[PDB]
DNA sequence: CCCCCCCCCCACCCCCCCCCCCCCCCCCCCCCC
DNA sequence: GGGGGGGGGGGGGGGGGGGGGTTTGGGGGGGGGG
């Protein structure tokens, strides 16, 4: 009645599955033709709510990148035509394949010729909505799609890998058909199809074409794994768009398909026909800080507010009562200055270093705990569960190659990022002197095993310190309330200086607000799910000036975007500020006044001004920042001089 | 070319979705057309696989599924739909859908066979096809209970209603369909590893025989699982009402039924002759024997522990071998020497029917559920006492005719069928005195044994060995019967002289012929020796004159070759080997037919620790006749030294020194 | 496991497994020459949840506080992840013995390079030598709920 | 008593083997005595 | 009616071809000096 070449059938016969396995249901060619046909009509009709079709503006954006790639939504193709839902989430390896040329037919469609421009299309399996952990998976598992989370625990080079490649029997006229390449084995050859028997064997040198590949290691989350446990791993393979889109000691969720092949090791190994496995990638996500063009317009609408640096301030750590200059202080650092180089002779530390030292029971650990949820690149080391090369850097010989090769420590994977460092008076003084280099010329210089190179580490470090002993002592200098020396602290260019003083009716006040932050956090207290969403940005609202995930997003646009200038800044101002600083700086216990804490003043300036999205600094902004300065200093003091130094000083800040 | 295969797939595959599916509004419901797709899909059987001879189809049909996916669904709910009919009295339509998923089963079930004439194409395709036929019957039996059974026996009901007269020839052929429906579901069984022999084998042999398909075990495919669905069906009702209704179209695939219900299931079993762990105690303690026994034949210290024992011969030279325990005991030294050769004598070797008693291992049995050995017994008994004379005499007085045509399976089946119930009703009324010999009366008629002899006679002539073994067991039931109603009582001596000179010559040739032919064959001849030989001695045309027919060397090596194999035969057939050597040996004194060496290594084999059971009655036989026969090789030798050379051959056939060797004066 | 010969696309099926990854010896199809050449066919074979434990003698146990005896176990389907280290645990289960599979020949593996034994076929020159294993079949110990209800619908 | 040091632990030919080919032996069938 | 000779199958031997066979860094434990 038809013809074979075209023969084709309802979708209700597609669910009507009846071959045996599903993969002998999707190569039956009157199947495939009509699920081509049916994910074609879903990607050109599936739409927005606002009618707007998804895959022709997402087949639209993919053409403007020139990518190789498509975000196909998982819970749309589950909305519409659910069957191909289910054969792809059976079936991943087949039914890839049919898409990936549905969508090329689609993307040819709508840009003519973009087969000039990428010979092949990959759909990427957004929004699986089923997830495992690496512990989770099982036989049943295998070659399903999986959704998978994981931290990148070792990630391997970018290499070439064979995908389509003929080959040269050395018998006879040699050419062999191109053969196909997996993720899990060599090719096999049994006998040459012409002379159909065993001989030699060689890739051919013209027609052969080479693919992007990258195994990675994918080990348990360390927030996951149970008590009593090794963590689980499992070898991740990416190819092609997929390289490197993610970096060690990083969280990643993972869609790929779990698949195993056999291995003479394992077996060799294990004494029984165990197989090994991977999870050959589909798709990788990093796991926020990604903004859109009316946040964009939110952020420069809110910052011209003449009040939002004070917003902004009292919108940090919102659940910590008081400690309004530990706030101001991690608000300059986490937007930090600008760094600077004079015509490439003087680069200059545009990161700017706080130390919140005091007494215990003072927050200072939850506002490092603050600020590890709120920036975009951090890391949290305490103590003595830091080393000095755990903290810069360090090098392993690697066990593919045999060669030594680096791997980054917290100061290069808080690159561009704050570092956290909790209990910075109780790290070995041998892992405190890593810090110099990277703290001020922002940078580590490893010459270990024949690597000799340095590395960029633009980080600014926050630190939490208790006092020598145990708590504050205000009858004696700085110098010796701590054990630490004049170098580490001359870097950390703004100091807090926190103590538990017994004082009613700040007791009070501060009790009352823990005690209903505590109710406010307690677990029981426009769908359910929307409502109690709504009910808590109220609460959210009962303390933040600013919402936290608005904030989050206005740290990283200012930081990225906005690069503040001295335009006509006061400079007499500022030098007779350092100059008295210097000159009251003379006691020998005091807190260092050095250069690099005449450039705090500069940075910080920058960063108010950077809080305010503000191209230029202005006069509030650098008074703002000599304040700071200014009460750092004061309060380092002994109480037998501070009122004197106060008195001195307040000609500088209150003219503000 | 191999696109015509993917396009006849292509199309295949079509037609399995224009048949029908499930209705989300979960109930099949069928297509539109869907009585012209299944008359499409029947004429793809005919214009392509029947009329090429290719198979292609019914590979297509099985990679498609329609059968279990469609067919089955259709034919349960339309039988659902005409069971609520009954009870509360467009079927005219529906019925047409029903007959033609019948025929479609018929057909995808039909009996596979591969023969020369078949084409390469479907000796190809035979094994993959035998699978999917598994995976048919098992979906035939399991689904809903097998429902669909029902339905079959409700569309054959449909025709049993009208008069005898009133079943037109289209209503003939839909009760034989039927029949066949049921005839291939329980014919359907697995099939046989079938391997290229140009190419050397490997240093292993084959890896497995397993042909299942992987969603099927042996279990599902089981004569129970056929008993329970075929019961909770009511088949077994359906075939006896039909039976006793015979009053014969029909009546070949209706024997033919019995047939594939009896071809491998042994009436023994139906009989009895804690329980379970009791007798597992048993069979264990027999196993333990054979622990004790490979236990004394093994060593108390380490494999390298190993000192050398020499065998220093009468001769004044040595041998050497390893083994501890042989070190203290000469029999397992020399026995070990002789383990040690290298060299073996080279043996030379030595299908449209299917496995039955005719070829399966001698000690095989369907361990059947209780409930199942009831339900089984109790229907063929039902049988018995209904059908079988009645069955018996037309199917006879059928092939009375048309023997020149009678193809070699369908004799081979009628041989069987008539051995297997006289069997069973002779052993069940040894049991039950309520059971009668006059129940299977046909048997003994005339007809009956003049077309048992016909078969046999030409099937000897014509050297067809596997139809020949066949009406040797025919023969060996026969004359069973026989000697049991010469007890119980005129037909008896009417067979006694119908079966005079060239039959029994013939019976004198299978056991000359016997030692050529599979165990199962020389099994067979013993058997029928045994029975012809009671039953001349019960009459006794001269008896020393019959049985001098067969005291010949043939029939000798037959039964030696047949007892070679002691250790896997059972006491009985032991008991019936010994008591036929009781017979020459110390009743006919033909002694020295017995004098060879063969004979010697075989009792000896056999009364070995490692031998027969200690307490087997069997061995109490062999221990008296080797006393008896020990005693006489003795005599002979001490009046004729010449026998020392004579016991390691065949005796002299030149008489002029025979005589004396036999005798020795 | 389910193989597929090269030569001609007819399917093996239900191979029983031994120690080693096990392949077909002959093709099923007499119009087929084929001997050891073979695609595994993934979807059709069955594989089964595996896991070797390494288990060593009780602290209190070991007769004089030395060092403990060790052995290997295997676990399999359901019984897999159960147990823990440093988790002290009764198994039951068969005792066995596992050959060097390399020893007794493997697809893409040479054979490694006190004695074995030798004059089995699969060996040729080489000699083979057992491990002893414990496969178990039930494993325990022998050494939190956030809501009422699902925990008092534990309780007796 | 505390901190630093330093010590440990770890990452081309020859043999075995297998495949292919050819011959020889043993059985079966037919004819001759 | 039995034994020899001719013809075909099956097994074993022999040959030929092929593949395999220490330094450097880091953390933690353990011991010694200020
Ligand atoms: N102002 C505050 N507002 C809210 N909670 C506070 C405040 N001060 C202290 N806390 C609580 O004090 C607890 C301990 O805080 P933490 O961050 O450890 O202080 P700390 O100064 O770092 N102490 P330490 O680790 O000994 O140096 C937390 O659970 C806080 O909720
Ligand atoms: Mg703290
Ligand atoms: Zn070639
Ligand atoms: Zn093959």
């Amino acid at each position: 009645d038809i013809d074979p070449l075209r023969e084709e059938l309802t979708l209700e016969s597609l669910s009507n599955v009846k071959a045996n396995s599903y993969s002998e249901w999707i190569t039956q060619p009157n199947v495939s033709r009509t699920i081509a046909r049916e994910l074609k009509s879903f990607l050109l009709e599936y739409t927005d709510e606002t009618g707007r079709s998804v895959y022709g503006a997402r087949i639209r954006t993919l053409g403007e990148m020139n990518s190789e790639s498509l975000e196909v939504n998982y819970r749309h193709l589950a909305e519409s035509k659910a069957i191909l839902a289910l054969f792809l989430a059976k079936c991943p390896e087949e039914m890839l394949k049919i898409f990936d040329l549905v969508a090329m037919e689609a993307t040819e469609l709508h840009y003519p010729d973009y087969a000039r421009i990428h010979s092949e299309i990959h759909v990427r399996i957004s929004d699986f909505p089923t997830i495992y952990s690496l512990r989770e998976l099982r036989e049943s598992n295998l070659s399903s799609l999986v959704r998978v989370t994981g931290v990148v625990t070792r990630r391997t080079g970018v290499f070439p890998q064979l995908k389509y490649v003929k080959f040269n029997c050395l018998k006879c006229g040699s050419i062999l058909g191109p053969f196909f390449q997996d993720s899990n084995e060599e090719i096999r050859i049994s006998f040459c199809t012409n002379c159909k028997s065993k001989g030699p064997f060689r890739v051919n040198g013209e027609k052969t074409v080479y693919r992007n590949y990258q195994r990675v290691t994918l080990q348990e989350a360390p927030g996951t794994v149970p008590p009593g446990r090794l963590p689980r791993h499992r070898e991740v393979i990416l190819l092609a768009d997929l390289v490197d889109v993610s970096k060690p000691g990083e969280e990643v969720e993972v869609t790929g398909i779990y698949k195993n092949n056999y291995d003479g090791n394992l077996n060799a190994k294990n004494g029984f026909p165990v197989f090994a496995t991977i999870i050959e990638a589909n798709s990788i996500k990093r796991r926020v800080f990604s903004w859109t063009e009316e946040e964009e317009r939110e952020f420069r609408k809110i910052s011209r507010d003449r009040g939002i640096i004070d917003k902004i301030i009292s919108s940090m750590a919102p659940s910590i009562y008081g400690h309004r200059d530990i706030k101001t202080a991690v608000a300059c650092s986490l937007f930090g200055g600008v760094p600077k180089n004079v015509n490439g002779k003087h680069s200059i530390r545009g990161d700017i270093n706080v130390l919140l030292l005091g007494d215990p029971g003072t927050a200072k650990s939850q506002i490092l705990k603050y600020v590890e949820k709120t920036a975009h690149r951090a890391v949290f080391a305490t103590g003595q569960g830091a080393s000095a090369v755990g903290l810069t850097a360090s090098v392993r010989k690697d066990p593919i190659t045999k060669e030594w090769t680096l791997e980054g420590g917290a100061l290069v994977l808080a690159d561009k990022g704050v570092c956290l460092i909790d209990e910075f008076d109780k790290m070995n003084d041998q892992d405190r002197t890593s810090i110099h280099e990277a703290m001020e010329q922002q940078s580590i210089s490893i010459s270990k095993a024949g690597i000799v190179t340095t590395l960029q580490a633009r980080c600014s470090i926050i630190a939490a310190a208790n006092p020598n002993g145990g708590r504050y002592n205000s009858t004696l200098p700085l110098a010796q309330n701590v054990s630490l020396t004049e170098p580490i602290l001359s870097r950390f260019d703004i100091l807090c200086v926190v103590r538990d003083l017994v004082d009613e009716e700040a007791d009070e006040r501060l009790a009352t607000f823990v005690v209903d932050s505590h109710v406010r956090s307690h677990p029981e207290n426009l769908n359910a799910r929307q409502r109690r969403l709504q009910r808590q940005r109220k609460k959210e609202e009962e303390i933040s000036p600013i919402p936290q995930e608005l904030l989050m997003k206005y740290i990283h646009y200012a930081r990225t975007k906005i690069y503040p200038k001295l335009h006509q800044m006061d400079m007499d101002k500022v030098s007779r500020v350092y100059a008295d600083l210097r000159r009251e700086s003379i006691s020998t216990g005091s807190f260092p006044i050095t250069v690099r804490h005449l450039e705090s003043i500069l940075r910080i300036a920058e960063s108010f001004a950077k809080m305010r999205l503000s191209e230029f600094v202005s006069s509030y902004d650098l008074d703002r920042a000599i304040k700071v300065v200014v009460d750092s200093f004061v309060d380092a003091q002994k109480v037998s001089v501070r009122r004197q130094l106060r008195r001195s000083f307040a000609i500088y800040t209150l003219g503000h | 070319a191999d696109f015509s295969l993917t396009v006849l797939r292509a199309r295949i595959a079509l037609l399995a979705t224009a048949i029908g599916g499930p209705d989300y509004t979960p109930p099949y419901k069928l297509g539109d057309d869907c009585l012209a797709c299944l008359k499409d899909l029947k004429r793809w059987f005919k214009l392509v696989d029947d009329q090429q001879k290719r198979w292609d189809v019914a590979m297509a049909v099985a990679e498609y599924r329609i059968l279990t996916d469609d067919l089955l669904p259709i034919l349960i709910d339309w039988e659902n739909k005409c069971s609520l009919a009954a009870k509360l009295a467009n079927k005219a339509y529906y019925d047409k859908i029903a007959l033609n998923c019948l025929q479609l089963l018929v057909l995808m079930t039909w009996p596979l066979i591969v023969t020369e004439q078949s084409s390469s194409n479907q000796i190809t395709l035979y094994g993959e096809l035998k699978k999917h036929q598994l995976v048919y019957k098992k979906t035939i039996l399991s689904m809903e209970s097998g429902k669909v059974l029902r339905a079959a026996i409700r569309l054959a009901l449909d025709v049993i209603k009208i008069d005898r007269l009133s079943r037109t020839p289209r209503d003939n052929m839909v009760l034989k369909l039927v029949l066949n429906f049921f005839r291939n579901v329980i014919a359907i069984e697995p099939g046989e590893f079938t391997i290229n022999t140009k190419k050397s084998m490997p240093k292993k042999g084959i890896t497995s025989i397993d042909t299942l398909p992987p969603n099927v075990s042996m279990d599902d495919i089981s004569l129970n699982t056929v008993i329970s669905s075929f019961h909770k069906n009511k088949v077994f009702g359906f075939l006896l009402t039909l039976t006793s209704s015979l009053s014969d179209f029909i009546n070949i695939p209706l024997l033919e039924i019995m047939f594939y219900f009896t071809k491998d299931v042994n009436q023994e079993l139906l009989f009895p002759r804690t329980s379970a762990g009791f007798e597992l105690s048993k069979l264990l303690q027999k196993e333990h024997q054979m622990r004790k026994n490979v236990i004394k034949h093994t060593s108390a210290r380490h494999s390298r522990f190993g000192g050398l024992l020499s065998i220093q011969t009468p001769d004044k030279t040595r041998l050497t071998v390893s083994g501890s325990q042989a070190l203290v005991d000469e029999k397992i030294a020399l026995q070990k020497l002789d383990d040690s050769k290298k060299w073996n004598k080279r043996i030379i070797k030595k299908e449209g029917l299917p496995n039955s008693l005719l070829n399966s291992q001698t000690g095989k049995a369907i361990f059947f559920t209780e409930s199942n050995g009831k339900h089984f017994k109790e229907f063929i008994n039902n049988f018995i006492d209904s059908g079988f004379n009645i069955l018996l005499h037309s199917v006879t007085n059928y092939f009375t005719t048309e023997q020149d045509r009678m193809v070699t399976l369908e004799q081979v089946e009628y041989l069987l069928f008539f051995a297997w119930f006289v069997k069973y009703q002779l052993l069940r009324s040894k049991i039950d005195n309520s059971a009668d010999i006059k129940q299977v009366s046909e048997a003994l008629k005339e007809v009956t044994f003049i077309l048992v002899s016909s078969l046999l006679r030409s099937a000897y002539d014509l050297k067809n060995w596997t139809v020949t073994h066949a009406g040797m067991i025919a023969f060996n039931e026969l004359l069973n019967l026989v000697s049991r109603t010469k007890a119980a009582q005129d037909i008896e001596f009417i067979v006694s002289r119908l079966f005079s000179d060239e039959r029994i010559q013939l019976l004198s040739n299978l056991p000359k012929i016997g030692s050529k032919y599979s165990l199962q064959f020389m099994k067979s001849c013993i058997e029928l020796t045994h029975s012809v030989l009671k039953v001349l001695e019960q009459y006794s045309v001269n008896f020393q004159k019959v049985q001098a027919n067969y005291m010949t060397e043939p029939v000798i090596e037959t039964y030696i070759n047949f007892l070679e194999r002691f250790r896997e035969l059972e006491d009985d057939s032991i008991k019936k080997v010994f008591s036929f050597f009781h017979r020459v040996f110390v009743q006919a004194k033909e002694q020295a037919l017995l004098f060879r060496f063969d004979l010697i290594i075989l009792l000896r084999e056999m009364l070995s620790p490692d031998g027969l059971d200690r307490m087997s009655r069997s061995r109490k036989y062999v221990s008296q006749f080797s006393d008896y026969f020990l005693a006489r090789l003795k005599k002979r030798l001490k009046k004729s030294p010449a026998w020392f050379v004579g016991l390691l051959f065949p005796p002299l056939h030149n008489s002029e020194v025979g005589f004396y060797q036999r005798y020795g004066e | 496991a389910s193989f597929t010969c090269d030569m001609c696309r007819a399917i093996v099926d239900n191979v029983e497994q031994s120690f080693k990854y096990t392949e077909p010896t002959f093709c099923p199809n007499p119009s087929c020459e084929n001997r050891a050449f073979w695609t595994l066919n993934v979807t059709r074979s069955r594989f089964l949840d595996w896991q070797k434990v390494r288990i060593q003698e009780n602290a209190n146990e070991i007769p004089t506080g030395s060092m403990p005896r060790t052995l290997d176990v295997i676990l399999r389907g359901d019984s897999v992840e159960r147990a823990k280290p440093g988790d002290r645990c009764k198994f039951t289960g068969v005792e066995i013995v596992v050959p060097d599979v390399t020893q007794l020949g493997l697809p893409g593996v040479k054979p490694s390079s006190n004695s074995g034994v030798t004059g089995l076929r699969s060996l040729g020159v080489r000699d083979l030598t057992y491990k002893i294993s414990f496969l178990a079949c039930h494993v325990i110990s022998i050494g939190n709920e956030r809501d009422q209800e699902v925990f008092l619908n534990s309780l007796s």
